[PDB]
């Protein structure tokens, strides 16, 4: 059950994070809007900053530095 | 380094002159700072003016060489137009010994040092222009 | 007090190895020593570091620097700073600080590489079921698998004792 | 709240310590025949309050130092050890909860070690330092001995969160599958604090003090963690929390008992006698302590 | 010493170079560089002299510093592709920082400082023990990581150490220097050839080891420390005379001596390549570093130093060392020259 | 790149600069010997950690091991070049010329 | 003897060599290994369901794969 | 290169579970009883591929059976079931030898009134079937053919051709 | 850094101490060195024993049981070693 | 020379220390395990130099997995953007927590 919930909401971030990364960067030019820089066809387990990126600090801070530092 | 020894390489020798003798003081200015690092490295000159003397003189005979040498070469290539030789280095060697004897003041180094940066010249043209590879091939 | 403390402490860490590659004298060097210990204790802790970096701290800060002390106290003097020491320590601290700045108001640093140049909160785990606080039960490894690396270690520090007793007047 | 928490531990360490100077001057007073501190109002807290602050006002030592911040610099790494080693011990719940503490408690007590040595080094002239050198020998040569006992009294439980210690307690005490490891624990504990039956023979001599006295009450908390105590049934510390002090506390005195009435070793015999008969006791019950969990079908829940 | 204390620390040098021929992990490797250095250490030391002292401090300092620089060089092999296979490097710096450190585990032109000045104050056990297994040691691990080299880096320490072991090798009468200055030729020699075919590397090495335990052999049967002591030796024994004859000239590399056909064989299997003016200037400086062999040689057996007495009392004990092993290792060391099929014997 | 790995190489460069470049006592060239083994240690441990490299995680405690032995061994030697000496400077051991 | 000599020597040497011996004769070992091997630590993994295979039972409460009932019963 | 496949916000809308840890934790064992029989299909699903992103019908599928086992014991006894976990909560890290009559309690309710017996140690073990309506896949580890094979030396062995063929030495 | 803020607390309470204390009122041997060493080369011994409670808890026990064993009885040899061969005599 | 002992007793005691995906105490992964398998198993059978000009493509992709160089160079170039946009300040942002 902690594994559905927990693959729901890292898919949750992909879908929300490159919905804003297709709202911010349709200056430059170039950029595929969602291209893994992978080759492979495989979903690969995400970084940390393609899952709690530009998430400006607080979140970013209390999830990943959270257990390493809490008691 | 091996960008400023192709950058020597790269001109054809031919005239595309007076960078020549650029890269040329460029040469004699590095190998003279790496046997000046040496020699001050070996030495504790103490005094650390005469530190700075030395490595001064040594990159500066260095230099003069490499500027003669490159000088001679390019006056060579423009006279004799025929960019094949290395007669033409085998006089821009002895060229730097005998300037090398006259500025170590002593004339019997200046002879042997123009007979053999003369033969050492003219075999690196020489192997330039057949083609010897630098240290391997490294193939069998 | 905010994000970068894993590069503030390494900043701390980097000043401690200037401040005794400087050659001070050598309970000088010890004390830089120490300080350098503690802050990369406290890196490694920062990765967590739940049994190694409190590991290291009883070695290096707990039976290293304890006998390089006692070393300093029982052999050389060094009876009473100096141009060279202070002067290497502030080109030291100049070179720390170009990279640093160079690494803050740009993009990346380069020696030979490409150092991307922002805090480290990437890359860390995505709260996985750890449950055994995975360094402890790789070291808690060795005794299993572990037959030839043990034996040979031992061996060296026995190895070692012997040396030690004929090079100081075996037997 | 936490540095309230914070502030409730380290402020009772000043009433602790010099208490414990009171208890232990009228409790040699009374193995000796003497009454008093009583004099100095009913029966003398005023007497280390009065003391201390005689001492804060008396004019310190004119330096004399050899780098000045260095001076500074060994003392306050003695008191802050003092104050920073009473973070994880659990009486009920601890300031904070670890993975590992105990290699903390070794490692902390090696940080003393290089205050005994850092001052030793900046004090003064030569003999000073010859005897400094000769204390920070006696005082290393311990911490092997009291790291290997408390890891072969650990290894009967198996981890290091010291909440499992307190849980595996529960039963018997611990006293008694080890005796003599806990024993020899308890003569190393004698050794770390530096006291009699042990040779010792400054600035800031009250802080050099405080850092004796603190680290005694360190080892009598840890003892009385480690080896005894009784059980803990939750929404109510108070019980285990007094049980632990009453615990604690005749321990420390049976510590005071012990020291008033022998005499110091001689150096040679000390490290003659730690060497050739603590080590290889220790390697013995170390051995029978791993080859015994193997055998009873006894091996801790390490979870 | 005790002599099981001696049989221990044997022991300890045979387990730390079997460690580095044998394991395929890196901290083995390192382990057992770092055991060699440990159990060498008090082999030298053996008397009580200042001398071995500070040769030792020397070592220990080198040797040391290397060690750590090649576990710089293996974290950087982790820092990228990291696995502990000895296998291709995966850096061009990492292969950089790890030929450095070995060429300064084992004698080479920028950092053969302390190499004469280790083998000056010592005894002749401790120095052969050094030679042998001391360039032993590296040239495994050099055999496994060949296919990753930038190859200017081993070519131009083989080629820098063949003329300073050549140049510096003309100015002393010390022989444990002069030993230690053909090491570094031969040293030079056995790695010029690494990235070609390294079965002439190990035969050569082979071939070296078997020549210096004669040449050290010689040099133990009767103790000697300059050239005229040898004259000495000139005078008491004869055949000693022949056998220096016979060893320098196989160190010189003679075409009717077996000292030769280590030579060739890289010449040949060099020039199988473009790579022929490499050939003859090694050549050449081959021909160099014999002339501190001949000065040698001409003061030991074939001109004649005059003499002291007491060789008179010295003539009424006959010799009474014992060798290890001399006259096997010297006639497969010299009389080897119809034996070059014994190559392919190697691989 | 994990960006406190350019950190760590740089005070790796700061330590060897340190162990190479000494000027009068052999203790200071060797307690640099060990911030450079602190570095290695510091460094490879971090790599590990980030890569869950978790079945060969014995690198750190045994490269520390190892060499804190030879930093023991180190001192020994020091002790005796200290005992057959005064002092233990670079100096007074310019004796044994190359 | 040498009881009268180095007696603690002796002693250590003593629960040494019983600490050698004493796993030999031993009928708890394998009830050790059994606990030891008995805990898990991954998930239990299942696999694809059958090649109407009598063994990997379906439901957690069936009995036929291998259980504890030695914990329970000490 | 390539880019992912996320999928939308509508399957990522599931009636999601939200309830509290003490409780989900002291409700482990019955729910490892009635319920958990069809999520072994997305357990295969997880190890017979390693994509999330694609077994999250089976995701709903144990959600909705684990929020229909807590609406079944929500619906009938125990409301003293609220009492267990209360009791076991604020002990600490959940040792489920704490409120060790109310599990009993907890059980008779569940068992006089329902049914549902307690899985005996160790029956939360014991590698278990699964048959699934999917077939398995192949080859997820999405990679290119093994590029070549090396022709393998073999042939019993004809004596050297004319000796050595170096220079000389023949035969 | 909850640690590290009770650890700026008791620094920065110590330096209280400390500094309002003071503002207010106004050759060697070779004996001394093999302790050293042996304190350090066992020490680091313990090192390498120390993760045995960490690791009583896999599928090879008996395999255990002789290598912590075999490196008490390397300490003990090396210790028995310094023992009979006047390493600790005075 | 490198030997052959360590195949030739039948004592594997060194190639468990070795690379990630032999098998740990506790069967769990590395962070880059399948990587490993595809990558070791590209380059097998295989004379270690058409495994330098073949298997290049998984070595990338396995290298990229290792340090993820790359991304957090694609990351950083986001938050650079980011930064710069909302230093001009149109759509003051609902990348966080809300719209």
């Amino acid at each position: 059950l902690l594994q559905a919930e927990k693959d729901r909401r890292v898919l949750q971030m992909l879908r929300e994070n490159l919905e804003e990364e297709a709202t911010i960067m349709k200056d430059v030019p170039g950029w595929k809007v969602g291209e893994s820089v992978f080759h492979t066809t495989r979903w690969v387990t995400p970084m940390m900053g393609e899952l709690y990126g530009l998430r400006t600090g607080e979140e970013i801070l209390s999830s990943t530095y959270g257990f390493i530092w809490y008691t | 380094a091996k960008t400023l020894l192709h950058q020597y390489w790269d001109i054809p020798e031919g005239t595309e002159c007076h960078r020549k003798t650029y890269a040329a003081t460029s040469i004699g200015g590095a190998s003279g700072l790496v046997v000046s690092a040496y020699s001050v490295a070996l030495k504790t000159p103490t005094s650390f003016l005469e530190g700075v003397a030395r490595t001064g003189r040594y990159t500066f005979t260095a230099a003069a060489i490499g500027a003669i040498f490159g000088l001679t070469s390019c006056i060579s290539a423009q006279v004799r137009e025929k960019p094949d030789d290395p007669l033409n280095y085998l006089i821009g060697g002895c060229a730097g010994g005998l300037t090398l004897g006259a500025r170590t003041r002593s004339y019997g180094i200046g002879a042997a040092a123009c007979a053999y940066m003369g033969l050492t010249a003219a075999l690196v043209k020489m192997g330039q222009l057949e083609g010897w590879k630098v240290f391997a091939e490294p193939k069998v | 007090m905010m994000t970068y403390i894993v590069f503030i402490l390494s900043i701390i860490f980097v000043m401690g190895f200037v401040g005794f590659s400087s050659k001070p004298s050598p309970i000088y060097g010890g004390l830089g020593l120490i300080v350098s210990g503690g802050v990369g204790c406290g890196i490694v802790l920062n990765f967590g570091g739940s049994f190694l970096g409190l590991m290291v701290f009883l070695i290096y800060l707990g039976g290293m620097m304890v006998v390089f002390g006692y070393t300093t106290a029982m052999a050389t003097e060094q009876y009473p700073s100096n141009k060279v020491v202070l002067g290497t320590f502030i080109t030291g601290l100049l070179m720390e600080f170009l990279m640093v700045y160079y690494v803050l108001k740009d993009k990346e640093v380069e020696i030979v590489f490409k150092f991307n140049g922002m805090g480290d909160w990437v890359i860390y785990d995505t709260g996985d079921s750890g449950f055994f606080s995975e360094e402890a039960m790789g070291i808690a490894a060795l005794y299993s698998y572990g037959t030839w690396l043990v034996i040979v270690t031992g061996w060296s520090l026995l190895i070692g004792v012997v040396v030690i007793m004929e090079i100081t007047r075996g037997n | 709240m936490f540095m309230i928490n914070v502030l409730t531990l380290i402020i009772p360490i000043l009433l602790a310590v010099a208490f414990l100077t009171l208890v232990e001057r009228k409790v040699l007073g009374y193995m000796q025949f003497r009454k008093g501190p009583n004099v100095v109002g009913p029966y003398g807290l005023l007497q280390p309050i009065a003391d201390a602050i005689k001492l804060f006002i008396k004019e310190p030592l004119r330096p004399a130092t050899s780098s000045i911040s260095m001076f500074i610099l060994a003392p306050i790494l003695a008191l802050t050890l003092a104050l920073t080693m009473w973070i994880p011990l659990p009486m009920p719940y601890p300031l904070i909860n670890m993975n590992l503490g105990v290699l903390f408690m070794l490692a902390m007590s090696s940080l003393a070690v290089y205050s005994i040595l850092w001052s030793g080094w900046a004090s003064n002239s030569k003999y000073a330092l010859i005897g400094a050198l000769r204390a920070v020998a006696q005082t290393i040569s311990y911490e092997v001995t009291l790291a290997i006992i408390l890891l072969s009294v650990l290894l009967m439980n198996g981890s290091f969160t010291l909440s499992t210690l307190i849980i595996t307690q529960e039963q018997v005490w611990l006293i008694f599958p080890a005796w003599p490891l806990a024993m020899m624990w308890f003569i190393s504990t004698l050794a770390e604090t530096n006291r009699a039956p042990f040779d010792l023979t400054a600035g800031p001599f009250a802080l050099f003090f405080m850092a004796e006295y603190a680290n005694i009450i360190m080892m009598n908390i840890f003892t009385t963690t480690l080896f005894l105590g009784a059980f803990h049934n939750p929404y109510m510390p108070e019980l285990y929390t007094i049980n632990f002090t009453i615990k604690s506390l005749l321990l420390s005195i049976t510590f005071l008992w012990i020291r008033a009435s022998y005499p110091r070793f001689r150096y040679d015999q000390l490290m003659h006698l730690l060497w050739k008969n603590f080590l290889p006791l220790t390697l013995a019950l170390c051995m029978w302590h791993v080859s015994l969990p193997i055998l009873l079908s006894s091996i801790p829940p390490q979870t | 010493m005790n002599p099981i204390i001696l049989i221990i620390i044997l022991m300890t040098v045979m387990l730390g170079t079997i460690i580095v021929m044998i394991s395929t992990h890196w901290l083995l490797i390192w382990i057992g560089f770092e055991m060699n250095m440990l159990a060498i250490i008090p082999i030298m030391m053996k008397k009580h002299n200042p001398r071995a002292t500070e040769a030792s401090t020397k070592y220990f300092l080198t040797q040391s510093t290397a060690s750590m620089l090649l576990m710089m060089a293996i974290i950087i092999n982790l820092m990228f592709s990291g696995q502990w296979t000895v296998m291709k490097l995966f850096n061009p710096m990492a292969s950089m920082l790890m030929t450095m450190a070995l060429a300064m585990k084992l004698g080479m032109a920028p950092f053969h400082f302390w190499v004469p000045e280790v083998t000056q104050g010592i005894p002749l056990s401790s120095g052969l023990i050094l030679l042998t297994w001391q360039k032993l040691a590296p040239m495994s691990v050099l055999y496994q990581i060949l296919p990753s080299i930038n190859l200017d880096l081993i070519l131009t320490l083989s080629i820098l150490s063949i003329t300073i072991g050549g140049w510096g090798g003309l100015n002393q009468t010390q022989l444990r220097k002069i030993m230690a200055y053909s090491s570094i030729a031969h040293m030079g020699w056995m790695t010029a050839v690494l990235l070609y075919n390294p079965t002439m590397t190990l035969l050569n090495l082979i071939i070296y080891i078997i020549m210096t335990s004669t040449m050290f052999t010689l040099f133990m049967a009767n103790s000697t420390t300059t050239t005229l002591s040898l004259s000495h030796t000139w005078n008491k024994a004869p055949i000693m005379t022949i056998l220096v004859l016979i060893t320098l000239l196989s160190m010189g590399g003679l075409p009717p001596l077996s000292g030769f056909m280590p030579k060739w064989m890289i010449i040949q299997e060099m020039t199988k390549n473009d790579s022929i003016i490499l050939p003859t200037l090694m050549a050449i400086t081959a021909l160099l570093n014999l002339y501190f062999y001949m000065r040698l040689t001409y003061s030991t057996a074939l001109t004649m130093f005059p003499s002291t007495n007491n060789m008179k009392m010295k003539w009424q004990f006959p010799t009474t060392k014992r060798m290890t092993l001399l006259p096997t290792m010297t006639v497969l060391s010299t009389m080897l020259l119809p034996l070059t099929p014994i190559l392919s014997i190697l691989e | 790149m994990s960006l406190v790995y350019m950190n760590i190489m740089m005070a790796f460069t700061v330590s060897l600069t340190g162990l190479l470049m000494y000027r009068s006592h052999l203790m200071s060239s060797l307690l640099c010997l060990e911030g450079m083994m602190l570095s290695l240690f510091i460094l490879a441990t971090l790599m590990i950690l980030n890569s869950h490299f978790t079945l060969a995680s014995m690198m750190p405690i045994i490269l520390l091991v190892f060499a804190a032995c030879e930093a023991a061994l180190g001192l020994s030697l020091l002790v005796m070049v200290s005992n057959t000496y005064g002092t233990d400077y670079v100096q007074n051991l310019n004796l044994l010329q190359c | 003897n040498v009881w009268a000599k180095e007696p603690v020597l002796v002693a250590s040497f003593a629960i040494a060599g019983l600490a050698v011996i004493l796993p030999t004769l031993s009928p708890y070992t394998k009830y050790s290994l059994m606990i030891n091997r008995a805990t898990p630590y991954n998930y239990p993994v299942p696999l694809r369901d059958d090649g109407n295979m009598p063994d990997v039972p379906s439901h957690p409460q069936d009995p036929q794969g291998p259980s504890l009932e030695w914990l329970k019963r000490l | 290169p390539g880019i992912v496949e996320l999928p939308s916000l509508e399957d990522l809308k599931v009636q999601e579970v939200k309830v509290s840890s003490s409780v989900l934790k002291a409700a482990a064992h019955h729910y490892g009883a009635q319920c958990d029989k069809p999520n072994k299909e997305f357990m295969l699903c997880r190890w017979e591929e390693k994509d999330p992103r694609r077994c999250l019908e089976e995701g709903k599928l144990v959600n909705q059976c684990a929020l229909e086992f807590f609406r079944q014991i929500k619906r009938h006894c125990a409301e003293p079931f609220t009492e267990y976990w209360t009791c076991i909560d604020y002990s600490g890290l959940q040792l489920f030898r704490r409120c060790r009559k109310e599990q009993a309690q907890f059980d008779k309710c569940v068992l006089d009134k329902l049914g549902w017996v307690r899985p005996d140690l160790g029956e939360l073990s014991k590698v278990t079937k699964v048959k699934t309506d999917r077939p398995l896949p192949e080859n997820p580890y999405h990679s290119r053919a093994r590029p070549e094979p090396n022709p393998e030396v073999e042939g019993d062995l004809k004596p050297a051709r004319h000796g050595s063929r170096l220079f000389f030495w023949t035969m | 850094m909850n640690l590290m803020i009770t650890l700026l607390t008791n620094f920065t309470l110590a330096t209280l101490l400390v500094t309002i204390a003071f503002w207010l009122p106004q050759p060697f041997s070779m004996k001394f060195f093999l302790v050293a060493i042996t304190f350090l080369l066992f020490d680091l011994e313990i090192a390498l024993l120390l993760p045995l409670p960490w690791a009583s808890q896999t599928t090879n026990l008996n395999t255990m049981l002789t290598m912590a064993l075999l490196l008490i009885f390397l300490l003990a040899v090396s210790l028995a070693y310094e023992w009979t061969q006047k390493g600790l005599e005075w | 020379p490198f030997f052959d002992v360590q195949k030739k007793l039948g004592v594997d005691l060194d190639h468990w220390m070795t690379i990630q995906s032999a098998e740990q105490p506790h069967r769990i992964p590395a962070r880059c395990h399948a990587f490993e398998k595809e990558w070791i198993e590209c380059a097998h059978g295989i004379g270690s130099i058409r495994a330098e000009k073949e298997c290049k493509i998984e070595f990338e992709d396995f290298r990229e997995c290792l340090l993820r160089q790359k991304t957090m160079k694609r990351l950083n170039a986001i938050k650079r953007q980011r930064d710069k946009l909302i230093k001009e300040g149109k759509y003051t942002p609902p990348p966080h927590h809300s719209g």
